[PDB]
RNA sequence: GGUUAAGCGACUAAGCGUACACGGUGGAUGCCCUGGCAGUCAGAGGCGAUGAAGGACGUGCUAAUCUGCGAUAAGCGUCGG
RNA sequence: CCCGGCGAGGGGAGUGAAAAAGAACCUGAAACCGUGUACGUACAAGCAGUGGGAGCACGCUUAGGCGUGUGACUGCGUACC
RNA sequence: AGGACCGAACCGACUAAUGUCGAAAAAUUAGCGGAUGACUUGUGGCUGGGGGUGAAAGGCCAAUCAAACCGGGAGAUAGCU
RNA sequence: CGAAGGUGUGCUGUGAGGCAUGCUGGAGGUAUCAGAAGUGCGAAUGCUGACAUAAGUAACGAUAAAGCGGGUGAAAAGCCCGCUCGCCGGAAGACCAAGGGUUCCUGUCCAACGUUAAUCGGGGCAGGGUGAGUCGACCCCUAAGGCGAGGCCGAAAGGCGU
RNA sequence: GACGACGUUGAUAGGCCGGGUGUGUAAGCGCAGCGAUGCGUUGAGCUAACCGGUACUAAUGAACCGUGAGGCUUAACCU
């Protein structure tokens, strides 16, 4: 539980190899409305796959 | 041309909104934009934010062009402190210090 | 727990009260010694 | 080890867990649609589709049984007076799940849930 | 010029190291004074029941606190500058 | 004036000798923290330096080669009080 | 009638758990001992450091007690780090 | 037409150092030779201020419990309403004394505080509200008990007491 | 995190019809009983994850990283 010597700002950063958030660049494009919502998601405005499914 | 942006005293930690303005380091602004407003966390609300009010200090101060305008240098450095007093147990207090960071956004046609 | 300081003012007033401390000689020289060290609140007042 | 099992837990005991389900399905076809995040969302379709299953063939000790497991008339006024007629010729499948996207309360896979029939 | 094999063989860098350029936090150094200590020189060497030292509560154009003052309350009269 | 939540914060403009003097305000070191460029680095172990040293990268002279950066690999080497 | 029985409140702390950088500088869940007495609680007083008080443990005297705490002797003294 | 200080750089001395100079800096510095000391720091589990590390780990404070729709709004698991669900009920209900002293309420705001966000809050800004011949005290009467005119007693204070 | 099965050229999941399984004579009517209840309907009814099928819904066109015949020298075979 305890540290019994510092270790380095070093090995301190290749702890830190891993952390990094991924990417999320693949968004999509509607058939037939045009839009772009995230993949498999609907938009701001209620489409998905060229259809207002919520209307709101 | 070149323009600047910056939020002074963000109220969080470097390393917080370090991992998400990585990704947008070397990006052009579109993309830039789309892969922020996916990104679910509160660093991508931050600097988001900022990010947009970078481009309108082009469209209005420096060069309205944003369709080919780059990101060039984006990177977090850190503010103070508020060190406030949290009670641990036993009668042992343990001295908080409520993060704070700042962030540069550097917009500009390199 | 039952902690130490279960208060009142009528503890309070009739030990560590004015006419209490400048009651007696020895008492006194502690309202003479709150003037000179210039604290404002004297002993205790509501 | 869950090898081979099913039902998802979702972090509450049993008993809570059944109560709830009741009141998300009773308030699932009042308003015809729900916002909740992607589980239940994915686990209300394994409950409710019970129902409009058993409100098809229409009797009167049908009535109990989805009064046993829903304790709500008027949710069960509406089943077998309206939804008799929609639900015909679906053998099967009646909801639709919808992802919509990202709970902005505390990054939940929020979702949507529907009965397939809409026009209002 | 092409072909099989044999020997040898960089640019890759998730990160990390070092130097420079860049700030970021930080508030040390130099500089500054109506702050304070030690004394020289005279003067005083007391205030107090024709109500003290030290306080409470009020007073203005005012919300507050400090200074001053006290139902005559940031001030009255009086003789001067 | 633009952007923002008619927030915070910030970029221009104007004052001003200067806003890398902006109310957290003179000067602003070090620890610590990042950005970029250059080099080394994923078969090598070990007080992390020193002696030697290829290549690469640069400021240059004067074109013969020094200076600075890094430093593969190698010889020794077990911190201070 | 009972310093009588059973058992909540109230009280006390027996056993185990958990906790023991605790939710707490002595607790929480499961039980346990009593429960009209030599009991329990509230409020207002009295006693005082070689002194109080004690169904006596050197226990208690503001989480500290084989002599409390604050200031003053006093910058004690230290053949000792 | 640039003091100290800071920050690099070329030179220089056997070392402690010195001298010249680029940038930053914006008003003070001090030769030669001598005089006096709060005169040179790595340590003392030294003091003080600041910043690392463990680590983005642990934990979010009782294992009464949520779920949905609507609205306000820039953004809603937590705020306001409605609809069910679940928990307490010799309490986790409602009044009072103690003790706290605006903590109650409307408008408004989210930097900070609330172990999160927050339009909400016992948070900040502003204003408002507490109305008694009978309720409690103050007031008339004593207990335990404290002072204590004369007095007794004691180096002095002061102790006991009518 | 990996490995595996599918993504409308579809049985990968949920639903659904059936079967299988488990519990036992559902409810509601009528009869017998002043009544509790017993009988008939009725080995009914209900049935988590099990097995066999059915696309009813959900598993989209893309977008994306990954390229553009693969260095030096010698030998042995192509001419």
């Amino acid at each position: 539980a305890v540290q019994q010597n510092k270790p380095t700002r070093s090995k301190r950063g290749m702890r830190r190899s891993h952390d990094a958030l991924t990417a999320v660049t693949s968004l999509s494009v509607d058939k037939t409305s045009g839009e772009k919502h995230l993949r498999h998601h609907i938009t701001a405005d209620g489409y998905y796959r060229g259809r207002k499914v919520i209307a709101k | 041309m070149e323009t600047i942006a910056k939020h002074r005293h963000a109220r969080s930690s470097a390393q917080k909104v370090r991992l998400v303005a990585d990704l947008i380091r070397g990006k052009k602004v579109s993309q830039a934009l789309d892969i922020l407003t996916y990104t679910n966390k509160k660093a991508a609300v931050l600097v988001k934010k900022v990010l947009e009010s970078a481009i309108a200090n082009a469209e209005h101060n420096d060069g309205a062009d944003i369709d080919d305008l780059k990101v060039t240098k984006i990177f977090v450095d850190e503010g103070p402190s508020m060190k406030r007093i949290m009670p641990r147990a036993k009668g042992r207090a343990d001295r908080i210090l409520k993060r704070t960071s700042h962030i540069t956004v550097v917009v500009s046609d390199r | 727990m039952k902690r130490t300081f279960q208060p009142s003012v009528l503890k309070r007033n009739r030990s560590h009260g004015f006419r209490a401390r400048m009651a007696t000689k020895n008492g006194r020289q502690v309202l003479a010694r709150r003037r000179a060290k210039g604290r404002a609140r004297l002993t205790v007042s509501k | 080890m869950r090898h081979r099992k099913s039902g998802r837990q979702l972090n509450r005991n049993s008993s809570h867990r059944q109560a709830m389900f009741r009141n998300m399905a009773g308030s699932l076809v009042r308003h015809e649609i729900i916002k909740t995040t992607l589980p239940k969302a994915k686990e209300l379709r394994r409950v409710v589709e019970p129902l409009i299953t058993l409100a098809k063939t229409d009797s009167v000790a049908n009535r109990r049984l989805a009064f046993a497991r829903t304790r709500d008339n008027e949710i069960v006024a509406k089943l077998f007076n309206e939804l008799g007629p929609r639900f015909a010729s679906r053998a099967g499948g009646y909801t639709r799940i919808l992802k919509c996207g990202f709970r902005a309360g505390d990054n939940a896979p929020m979702a949507y849930i529907e009965l397939v029939d809409r026009s209002e």
